[PDB]
Order: structure tokens, then C-alpha cells, then sequence
């Protein structure tokens, strides 16, 4: 299959200029079009044919082309265009192929989570189907979660929701663990570790079964 | 787990006592693929004959103070006893009716507690009288002479199901999945069926090869089993029963099981294929009413069955405890009411110009 | 200016057919040069385009995806049809609709529907289960686990509690779980009752639970 | 006792908090030999002037970080709040209704808990604003210049009974005989009542010279006095209600008496006069109707009033808390099961013609 | 041969009249020798003659009770009657109706009415409360008091019990009570639960009381 | 008033004769009359005129008189004919009078009482009149209940019912207490005594309050 490449997770200066490669094989003499894509907003285009502008995206978005290597530089950042970016071309392969996007990340403030943890309950310990949670709030940047069963690491078996960026402070998460009743009586240790950027220690809030 | 389970249909009741009770099978099998759906045409057992073969018998003795008593003699007072007539007046024989003993499959004895070994071989033209536990005393059957009973079925039509070739459950004619899986070859009236699920008794016209029952089992949320065998120990302790212990022995989902009532201080069983209940209000829609078999039931001197009563209101041992729960619970919620700032007794005032604390901007 | 709207079916059984309607305003599929897309992005993953047809009744296909697609015009309703045959579970997403400009050279859309979201999954509409999450300030929530059908209204203390309900992910039983949470003054704890109201309207299951610490 | 007391007549609801509230008069008297009952006319207190006279006010307090406001320019923004569209810009003048205030007999003075010494001399032309506990908060009234109301009256006709040419007692409208002992004089727009039981104010025709009431208490089984007492102080620790401890404080006999609910969080008072209620029944008669003042009352979402709550099915504290036990005892209820003799596990047989106590003739 | 059925109110509140009316079948009130009497017994007390008249109405008259008896003839119906005036709660008592002899000189009552049980009490009719009276044998009852229309029916465990009801007296308040007392299996206490069935039918006011030991 | 005189409670042997005797002023003048009244049952005329019987009374009932004191004698005596035995004439006073009656006694199997004592219900000692009861049974002849509150007699304040003659054994009572709640809480000491025949000792049951 045709591929064209562009990176995930560019991270920019906000005020600054920023720069997102698109590439592919002829792209030289095919043309390529950019998108922008708002999270849960369906994507607007920001550049098409190489170097054009719809009518109403800012002169600062700006995209162009060397070799078979395309890019939309977006000058004087603001932070709100922070979005998926995709790239898209026509091939023989198929009529419109999209690079797998690149996540513009503007930033600068760090903030740090709250960490409450909940067992499973007594209506749930009656299921045979435990289950353990650890919400985190307010943290700021996004990015890890380990559960202790026993002081013992716990891996491939939890899952995670989250909601997005909060209307005013921009900073939240749901992790959960799945024992068995049988697994949930055989274990003390029931802990949750968390890592942050504010956090200056990995937080951790244990509880036994009683 | 259904909120409640209801019967479709109630086979007579039969006398017991407290020994005759035992916890409910709640087993409940799924058949995954299995919806190849056909129509078709089988047999089923009576209901009142599933869990077993009853047949009524009476306790002849002897006093004058005992003796050992003869039996066309005891036979004679029993059809006395019938009517009381020069019965009461009464070398004495004293009867007691019914001793129910249940027929077994295999060797046609009859089972009951009052006989030696808990078996009599059974009653023929040359033995016309079990004996029992007590020396001067003997039992003999309704009948002079019993019969097998063979008229025991019922024609049903259900679908059935075959995730392949193979077919592995049914629907049956009150539209109820019954997996075969499980069920072992069991021989009424000269007929092979399969004992499905709590002695679920149906044959086929589809003969495939299965393995037999044993002659052993031949006659008659998992904490609910053990919360329910409590009620069986509490009560046996005690040798007494209460409409709150009784609801307990209820098969808690859908399909064969024996229910319990009691009457004039008479405990009673009697077969019953239970219907999963989705809400309280489609069984009783009445003030007095229980829908059951689609119509309301009778109850004698206010007793329905399974611990369900009769103010002139039905109320269920099972719904009662929950409303009671449902209603309290509600009833305790808690508030706690707005008060103005300026109306508690001690609310400190900081001097100074400093704003307090009436955070409503 | 343009407007796209896609319609459907929100949810589809794996290995069934599924048939959705993009229906289109400011613009002309009885020109010479246009032509109406189907992109679809499933939940967090990249941009994938499926379909296109033109003026000419051209229909161009992802080649992923041709053997299944089946995709029609009618310009006398202002209408497209999306067509995707045996349903399989990674298909569910966005589907966005999209227009083709009909100056351009090389094609790219610059309408595009926002776009209807799929969801293939095998499960009989089942109400959920609400499980209670207990607790200079605490925190107690409740726990709505395998509800089918998304999606569920969680209230609190009948919606008068105002200050994180949060999204559903999928289970490893094809059902789908989401919780909210509040914090409380927990002063409160043990003096004021909490109470989350939970509405599963695909079973139309309500359910109230009673949220405390021990 | 009656089995229930339930208002005939509900005055409008007032905003109060926890502090306001108190246990009920339960007092009853009656009267020996007070039968010469003679129809005749009379005058009442109107429902919701009985218990006392309110008189709604709002608090501006200051800020910008505080200063003693300014009248005119706190009546601005109540008619701001009004509508709230100048209103929530806002050198800030915040205002909170409504702040009832009650109204002194004797020296319209009003109280509350707001103010200092709980009192106000009044507001008059010249005197605009009350002054509170909080030095820059006052507190002026709805009404520009308030007045006392004088139409606060019913018109009434009752049967009065005197034992002698004295007259002892009567029956109001709702016809409930209530005995002038123990009534004082209390002048009320110039007339010159009788407060009778719990606040209950009538005015004759004909006067006969009484007591009158003190200035003090001029504004505002026996285990039940206790069982309730703590009801309030279970509340008053907490500072946090229950439909359940609210249900204690409702009279237990008929006659005046104030009524308790709560809406959006909001505790709310209002006065009533208690009609015994003899069944369950004459009160709800369908599956979410209350029957008070011959209709069907309102809820407030799923709240009536005196912890009487709405499944879509009107619950009574007090007559779910006697279902549950009166249910649970029939369902607990015992029996000794009849066994049959030989069906004993363990039956000692004694050996020998000694007949066993069977004990039958 | 001769019969005599007294009628009356069986129950009259106190300073009312009473009324009573013996109706008789064997002999003639028509002929001339014969008289009709009412002799009254207070309850456990002696016998006492009221009134008595003769077939040409002559009415003779007790002379304690002269004063507020009236007696009356119909021999058209068979019929006396009897009319006291202000009634008083002494005379209750049974009210036979007699016929007097008619040959024999000196008067003698030779039939007897099994006679009507006169009750003057001032109450309303108030049901029962109902009491219980807790425990080789041991014994346990119910306390039925404060009825006021006698008679009350106490059955046991739904009359389901076979084995001493008491006869009422009347109280201090004008009021009766009645106890009903059962001996059982003293092995049968705290097993088999025993409730009495009260009726008292005059404010059809029915209780069952549950009565088991401490 | 006039009055004629007869004792209350004459006693028998059984299978004897007896003899009651009535007597009143000029009774030798008057005629006298005699009646039987069995326990609640009706009068029934035994002998009238001094010395008549009705159609179906038996010779052993006789009657007879001398002087102003008239009497009559149940020879043979049987113990149906146990009951009370009135006599009656005409007056000047009254047209009749009724001699307060005779109870004849037959007698000889002496029983015992068994003694049962209840104190009052907590539904009771919530309405504030407490209630204590004494009941005997199955004694014979009928023959005194005393109150032990806190050890001290305790009189005036009771009151007693009874049932007759059992219909197989010829055997009872009850003995009610009232204090008030009050008095109830204020004394510890609670007994019952009891006086009879076959009883060697006053039995007693007492209770304390727990
Ligand atoms: C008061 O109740 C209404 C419903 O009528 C509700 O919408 C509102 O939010 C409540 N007020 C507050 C402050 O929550
Ligand atoms: C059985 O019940 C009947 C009512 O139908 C009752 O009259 C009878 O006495 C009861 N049997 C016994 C032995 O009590």
C-alpha cells in the first residue's frame, strides 16, 4: 500500500512558529492537501494543494513543499490551534490517503493529581466480580498507572477512561482492576501508583481488605 | 436471579413432614448456539408424579396393651374409619390415614420412614401388609390391591434446539429453554425418558444413546444454597416451621421444583414448574389476588403456598422484607437545610473590614 | 454555505449489513466536477477514507475496503448511500461525510458532515448495573458496569448536586461501563445522604443508589 | 390516640430552619357534662395567621473588603434581584429573601434570630432598615412601609356547650370540640380573642371577662413528649434531618398544630388544624393520592408534607414502620408440623405388651 | 305445655325506661283465675317478685318497686308487658316472666320463662383491649378488658385449640373484662406461637394477640 | 316490710335426708311455697300449698309444716339436686315474698388448686394501670385470695370471676390486681396467696419486676 509519514506529538513554543513534515513517494508531483482537527470536531482544512488557504484560516497557517516531502508551517502559534493535523494526497493505491495524524501539542501550567481510590463493593464482592478504581483529578501535562495486589505489580488487565481538556483549568481519569472473589479474598496489598510531572513522588494510596 | 419465582402449574398437595423438606435446585444451564428451533411433538410427566410416584397407604396397630394385628381385620376398620360408624367404639385396631410412601422406579418397592430399612419390597396378592418400625403395628394401601400407575403423562409440544446434527435443549409448551445436558435414561411405564433437571421427566420420539440414572438417586450467588440449608437446620432443631423459614425452600429461578405450604398444622408438598417473576405487580394484581396458572388462586383459611399469606392483603415473605428495606431506607435519608448566615446562635464575626465568608459571587 | 448530514443505523450487529445516508445542501451532484466522500476514524485512531462517488456515478473505493463497501448515488434526492456488507467489530467509528471540491486537480474535501458514529457490537440491550464508590475535602461516586446500549444519565441527588461524569470504554463482554464522581464537603460524609440517580433508557432500567462511607 | 392525624386545612409554607422547630402540643381536654350545645356564629384566626404573623424581609449586606450599606441603594437591588438583570454585575450590595421575620402582638416589634436581642422595634417612616448581628448587613422588608395585617380572619359557625348558664366549650367548623379552659385574652386588630389550645384564636360575641396572655409567650403516653424530644435533639447534634424524625414531629391528636416539609433543600413550616384519622385508608385511597381537605394534595417532586413521601405509591412513616411489623410477625409466626408416630428417626420402642402413648382413644 | 318468652331491650342506659314484654302460649289470660308475673334476680342474688296481674286486670305490685314499675295486659296478643321508669343500675339482673297458678288460693308461680338478662349500664359501646397473660405443663391467657357490650369472643390459634374462658365483671368503670386461659405443652413455649382471636362483635373491633413467655 | 326467714347453705350427707326450714310471721295461715333453682336455670316449683308436688317432682322432696316455720325435706338426697331453695308466700305487704334462699351443699372429692400468676403486660404498663392475675384451677370445694405488694397486704381493690361445676370433674378462678403505674414501679415484692382444703400450706407464686 501507499504510505506518506508525518510525525506523531510535534510540540511547539506557544507564540513561535511550528513546522510538521508530510512525506511520501511523489509527493513532488502529486499535490497535498492539510487538515486540522479539533478534539471531537469533525477536521477542517487549513491548507490544500500544497500551498492554498480556505477562505477564512489565517495567514499564519501556511504550507510548502520540497522534494517529496510536504509541510504546514503554523507561524505565531496561538494555543488553540493545538489539534490533529493530518496530511492527505491522492495515489494510483487508492484516490485519497491520510497520514496517520500529528498531535500539535502547545504547553507551559504544570499541574499535579489528586488521587482517591475506591474498592470494589460489598454489591460487587456478592457478583464474584471485585473491582478496584483510582481516579486521578486536575493534573496537566495528561501522561502512568500501576495496581499493587499484594505489594505485586498488576499488568494487562485494567482499563482506563478519561474526559478532556476542563473547560476553565485545562487538566479527570478512571483506572480499573477486575479480580475474581476468589482473588480478592487471597490478597491484602490493594494500592494504586501514579507518576506525574508535579509529582515530585510516585503516589501510591493502599488499602487492606478490612 | 429473578425478583421472585411464581408456579405455572401446582400438582396436588400430598402430606409431609419436617423431614420430608429439603433445599431447592437452582441450577440454571445455558445452551450457547443451540437455535436450530424445530416444532415438535413429545411426552412430559403429570405434574404431581415428577418428583415421585406417591401412593397413599394407613397404619393398622393393635391394643386391647398391644397386639399384633391381622390385616383383613385392619382392613376392615380402615373402610369403618371411612364413615366412623361402628369405628369409634373401638380388641381395638387403630388407624391412621394417609401414609404416603413413594414407588420406586426399579423394584417397585414402596419407600416411607415407618418401614424397616425405609423399604417395603412392596404389596402383592399374597403379601397384603407391609410391617414397620413398631412390632404390633402394620400398614396396608388404600387399594386392596395397588397398581403401578401408568396413566402419569402429558402430550406437550415444544420447539427444540440443535447448535448442530446434534440437538441439545428445548422449549417446553410454557416456553422454557430445558437443556438436555445433564439428563440420564429413566424407564416409566415401559418407556425410556430422560430425567432432565430436577427429575424433569420427558421422552422424545429422537432415540440417541444416554447413560442412566443410578439406582440410588431413582426416588425424589451460590450463597443462597447455604443460606437457605440454614433455614433447614433452624428449623430442624426446633422441629417447627415458619412462613419465613418456608419461603426460603423456593426454587429461586425458573423450572421443575416442590412446593411447600401447610394446613390445619399439616405440612404439605406438591410438584410445580416455576415461572421467573419480572415485577411483584404480575402476580398479585388484586387486593387478594395471586395470578397463578392465569387465574387467582384459592387459599384455605388464608394460606396460599410457599409462605405467601393472606387484613384481607396478599402479602409475599419476599416483597414484605424488601419494601420494608426499600421504604425504610428512604425514610432515613438525610439533608442537611439551608440556614441563613446571620441566624446561627454562634457565628463569630471577624472584625475589621475582612468579608466573611458568604462566598456567592 | 454546504451542509452534510449523515443518517443510519447507530448501531449494527457484527456480520450484518450496514446501509447509511449522507444528505447534502449547498451544492450540486448533478455537476461535472463533484463528488461525495465517506471518511471514518474510528474512536482515537487516525482518519481512514472509505468511499467516494462522482458526477458520473464513478465510484471510487478504498482498496482496504472495496470488497465490502457498496456505494450509490441519487442527485434527485440530494442523497448518498454508504453500503458495508458482513460487519466486523474494528469498524466501529465515525463516519464522517464529506465534499469533494470540484475545481481542484487532486481531490480533497473541504465540507465534511460532522460525522455519525457506528458502534458494531453483539450484545441484547441489557440495563446496567450502578455499584457505589465510597469515601480537606473527600470524594464518592457511582460505578454504572455493564450497561449495553450507551448511553447512560447519571444524576445526582436528582441533578440539585452541581460540581466528573465520565466517558464509557468498551469491556471485555462487548459492554460498556462509565462512572461519575463528586466532591463533597467532607464534613458532609455521614450527615448528608448521597444518592446518584442512573437512567439506562435502552432498558429503560432506573436505578437510584444510596453512596456512603462505611 | 388516633391512629393517625392528618390536616384538614394547610396554610402557605414558610422558610424555616432547624432551629424553628419544636415538638407538638399533643395536649388534650375534655369536658364533663358540657352538653347544652347552641348553634351560633364566630370568628377565627385564617390559616396561616394562627401559628403567628409573618412578615418577609431581605438582608443586603455590603462588600468590595466590607461596608455597612445603604437603604434606598439596598432597595435598588432587591428590585434589581427582582429580575435579576442589573442585579448579578454587582461596590456590591448582596441580597438574600426572604428573611421572615414574625410579628409582635404587643409591641409590633419583630423578631428574629437576625437580630440583635432577636428583636426590631418595626420599620416606620423614619426608621427604614433593621440592624443585625453582622454589622455591615441590614435587613429591610418586601414592603416599602409594612403594615400590620388586619385581614387575617375566617367568618365560622360552630355548636357551644355550657354545662351551666356558663359556657364551657365548643365545635368548629370542622367539628372538633374544643374547651375554652385554658384560654387567655389576646387583642388582635382591636378585638379582644381568646388563643385557646396550640394558638388557636376565636373571638365571641359574647364576653365574659378571662386571664389574659402573658407578653412572654405572646409570638409562637406522655412517653411521646420524650420519644419525640429526641427526635429534635438527634437533629440538632447533626444539624441535619430525616423524613423520619420528621414524622415525630407531627400532633398526635387533633386540633391546631404546625405541619413540617422540606423542598430543594429548604425547610419549610405552615400552620394546620389536625383531623383525627380512624383507618389507614380514608387517608390514601388510591396508589399516589393523599386525601387532605377532600382532594388529592400535591407533591412537591415526590414530597408531601410531614415526612409523607412518594415506586409512584404514597408511603406514611408511621404506616410503613407498622406494616413491616405487623407483616414480619405473621410471616415469623411458628407450628409445630404433625408427625405420624412410626416416622420418628430415633423412637425408643419399649419392648414388652406395654401399649406406647399413642394416646388417640 | 305452658311456654313464656320475655322480649325486651337487653341493654338500657341508666334514669331511661325499660320495657319488657313476656308473650305466653299454654293458658288463657282470658279466663278467670289466672295472672302473669315478673320476679327479677340480680346476678348472683336472690330472687325478687316485680309485678304480677290478673285476668281483670288487676296488677299487682311489688311494694319496694310500686313506684316506678308499670305492668300491662293484652290477652288479645298473649302478651304482658312490663314498664319501669327510671332506671337504675341495681336492677340489672334476669327478668323472668311467670304464670301464677289459677286454682290454688294462695298465688304460686308454676311456669317460668327462662328469663331475659336486663343490663342498665351508661357507656358507649367501646371495643376490648386486648392483653396477653404470658408463662409438667404451663399455662398462658389472654386479658380482654375494658369492653363494654358483653359479650366477647375469644378464640385460641384460630379455635384450632381445644383445652377455660371466664365470665365478666364488671369494673370500677362500668366496664367489662373477661380473661380466657389455655394450658399447653410446657415444651411447646418458645416453639409453637400462640395468639388468641378477640371479637368483640358490638365495635366489631377484632384483635389477635401474640402470647408467648419472656 | 314483711320477711320470712331460711337459712343460707344448709349441707348434707349425701344419700341422707335434709331439711330446710322456712319461716315468717302467720305462716301457719298463709300457705307456703317452694322452689328449686338450679344454677342458671330458671326456678322450678318443687312443692306448693305446704305439702303438694307438681306432676313431676319425686316423693323424696316433701314438704311440711308446724307453727309459723314451714320446711321441706329432700329425703334420699341425690347430688342433682343440689341448688338453690327458695320458699315464697302471699302477704298483706306484698302479694309475694321470697324467703333469700337456702343453698343446699352435697358433698365429699376433696381437690387442690394449681396456682398460675401473671403480671401485667408492657402493653399495660404503658397505658399506666398495670394489672396482676391470679388463676386457679380444678379445685373443689370453692372456698381466699390475698395481695403480697412488696410483702403488704393488700385489700379493697380487687375483684374476681369464676366458672361453675366443670362438666366431668365439678372443680377456676381469677384474681385481678390494678395499681397503678406508679405504684407498680415502686414495689418489688409481688405475690399471690392462697387458702384451701386439700392444701396442707397457703401457696404462694411470687415475682419480682424483672
Ligand atoms: C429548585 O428546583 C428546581 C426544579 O423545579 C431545579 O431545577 C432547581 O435547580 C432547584 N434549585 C437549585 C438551586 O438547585
Ligand atoms: C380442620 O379445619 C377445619 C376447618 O375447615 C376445622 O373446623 C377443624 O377443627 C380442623 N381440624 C382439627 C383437628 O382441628
Amino acid at each position: 500500500s501507499y504510505v506518506l509519514t508525518q510525525p506523531p506529538s510535534v510540540s511547539v513554543a506557544p507564540g513561535k512558529t511550528a513546522r510538521i513534515n508530510c512525506g511520501g513517494n511523489n509527493i513532488e508531483y502529486r499535490s497535498v492537501h492539510w487538515y486540522q482537527q479539533k478534539s471531537g470536531q469533525a477536521p477542517v482544512a487549513v491548507i490544500y494543494d500544497n500551498s492554498d488557504r480556505p477562505s477564512g484560516i489565517p495567514e499564519r497557517f501556511s504550507g510548502s513543499k520540497s522534494g517529496n516531502t510536504a509541510t504546514l508551517t503554523i507561524s505565531r502559534v496561538e494555543a488553540g490551534d493545538e489539534a490533529d493535523y493530518y496530511c492527505q494526497v491522492w495515489d494510483i493505491s487508492s484516490d485519497v490517503v491520510f497520514g496517520g495524524g500529528t498531535k500539535l501539542t502547545v504547553l507551559g501550567p504544570k499541574a499535579a493529581p489528586s488521587v482517591f481510590i475506591f474498592p470494589p463493593s460489598d454489591e460487587q464482592l456478592k457478583s464474584g466480580t471485585a473491582s478496584v478504581v483510582c481516579l486521578l483529578n486536575n493534573f496537566y501535562p495528561r501522561e502512568k498507572v500501576q495496581w499493587k495486589v499484594d505489594n505485586a505489580l498488576q499488568s494487562g488487565n485494567s482499563q482506563e477512561s478519561v474526559t478532556e481538556q476542563d473547560s476553565k483549568d485545562s487538566t479527570s481519569l478512571s483506572s480499573t482492576l477486575t479480580l475474581s472473589k476468589a482473588d480478592y479474598e487471597k490478597h491484602k496489598v490493594y494500592a494504586c501508583e501514579v507518576t506525574h510531572q508535579g509529582l515530585s513522588s510516585p503516589v501510591t494510596k493502599s488499602f487492606n481488605r478490612g | 436471579f429473578p425478583i421472585y419465582t411464581i408456579p405455572d402449574e401446582l400438582g396436588p398437595w400430598s402430606p409431609i413432614d419436617i423431614h420430608h423438606l429439603s433445599c431447592p435446585n437452582n441450577l440454571v444451564v445455558e445452551d450457547e448456539g443451540c437455535t436450530n428451533l424445530s416444532e415438535f411433538s413429545y411426552m412430559e410427566l403429570k405434574v404431581g408424579y415428577i418428583s415421585a410416584i406417591k401412593v397413599n397407604g394407613f397404619t393398622c396397630t393393635g391394643v386391647v396393651k398391644h397386639f399384633r394385628p391381622t390385616p383383613d381385620a385392619c382392613r376392615a376398620a380402615y373402610n369403618w374409619k371411612m364413615a366412623g360408624d361402628p369405628r369409634y367404639e373401638e380388641e381395638s385396631l387403630i388407624i391412621i390415614s394417609p401414609s404416603v410412601t413413594d414407588l420406586d422406579p426399579y423394584d417397585k418397592s414402596l419407600h416411607s420412614r415407618v418401614f424397616p430399612g425405609g423399604k417395603c419390597s412392596g404389596i402383592t396378592v399374597s403379601s397384603t401388609y407391609c410391617s414397620t418400625n413398631h412390632d404390633y403395628t402394620i400398614w396396608m394401601p388404600e387399594n386392596p390391591r395397588p397398581r403401578t400407575p401408568c396413566d402419569i403423562f402429558t402430550n406437550s409440544r415444544g420447539k427444540r434446539a440443535s447448535n448442530g446434527n446434534k440437538t441439545c435443549g428445548f422449549v417446553d409448551e410454557r416456553g422454557l429453554y430445558k437443556s438436555l445436558k445433564g439428563a440420564c435414561r429413566l424407564k416409566l411405564c415401559g418407556v425410556l425418558g430422560l430425567r432432565l433437571m430436577d427429575g424433569t421427566w420427558v421422552a422424545m420420539q429422537t432415540s440417541d444413546e444416554t447413560k442412566w440414572c443410578p439406582p440410588d438417586q431413582l426416588v425424589n450467588l451460590v450463597k443462597k444454597r447455604e443460606e437457605c440449608l440454614d433455614a433447614l437446620e433452624s428449623i430442624m432443631t426446633t422441629k417447627s416451621v415458619s412462613f419465613r423459614r418456608l419461603s426460603h425452600l423456593r426454587k429461586l429461578v425458573p423450572g421443575f421444583g416442590k412446593a411447600y405450604t401447610i394446613f390445619n398444622k399439616t405440612l404439605m408438598e406438591a410438584d410445580a414448574h416455576y415461572k421467573s417473576v419480572r415485577t411483584w405487580n404480575e402476580i398479585i394484581p388484586s387486593k387478594g389476588c395471586l395470578k397463578v396458572g392465569g387465574r387467582c388462586h384459592p387459599h384455605v383459611n388464608g394460606v396460599f403456598f410457599n409462605g405467601i399469606i393472606l387484613d384481607d392483603h396478599v402479602l409475599i415473605p419476599e416483597m414484605q422484607s424488601s419494601l420494608l428495606q426499600q421504604h425504610m431506607e428512604l425514610l432515613k435519608s438525610s439533608v442537611i437545610p439551608l440556614m441563613h448566615p446571620l441566624a446561627d446562635p454562634s457565628t463569630v464575626f471577624k472584625e475589621g473590614d475582612e468579608a466573611e465568608d458568604f462566598v456567592e459571587v | 454555505q454546504i451542509t452534510l448530514k449523515e443518517t443510519g443505523p447507530t448501531l449494527v450487529k457484527p456480520t450484518q449489513t450496514l446501509t447509511l445516508t449522507c444528505t447534502f445542501s449547498g451544492f450540486s451532484l448533478s455537476t461535472s466536477g463533484v463528488g461525495v466522500g465517506w471518511i471514518r476514524q474510528p474512536p482515537g485512531k487516525a482518519l481512514e477514507w472509505v468511499t467516494l462517488i462522482y458526477w458520473d456515478d464513478d465510484k471510487r473505493y478504498s482498496p482496504s475496503l472495496e470488497n465490502r463497501v457498496t456505494i450509490r448515488k441519487d442527485t434527485s434526492k440530494n442523497q448518498v448511500a454508504l453500503t458495508m456488507t458482513n460487519m466486523d467489530p474494528l469498524d466501529t467509528g465515525t463516519y464522517y461525510c464529506a465534499h469533494r471540491q470540484h475545481i481542484s486537480s487532486f481531490p480533497w474535501f473541504d465540507s465534511w458532515g460532522q460525522g455519525t458514529l457506528v458502534t458494531v457490537s453483539s450484545a441484547s440491550t441489557k440495563g446496567p448495573s450502578v455499584f457505589p464508590l465510597a469515601p480537606g475535602t473527600a470524594a464518592l461516586g457511582c460505578l454504572v458496569k455493564d450497561y449495553f446500549p450507551e448511553p447512560v444519565t447519571v444524576s445526582w441527588n436528582s441533578g440539585a448536586l452541581t460540581s466528573h461524569t465520565f466517558p464509557a470504554v468498551l469491556q471485555s463482554s462487548g459492554l460498556y461501563s462509565l462512572s461519575s464522581v463528586v466532591t463533597v464537603p467532607s464534613s458532609s460524609l455521614g450527615t448528608q445522604t448521597y444518592i446518584c440517580n442512573v437512567n439506562h433508557k435502552p432498558s429503560n432500567t432506573k436505578v437510584d443508589k444510596k453512596v456512603e462511607p462505611k
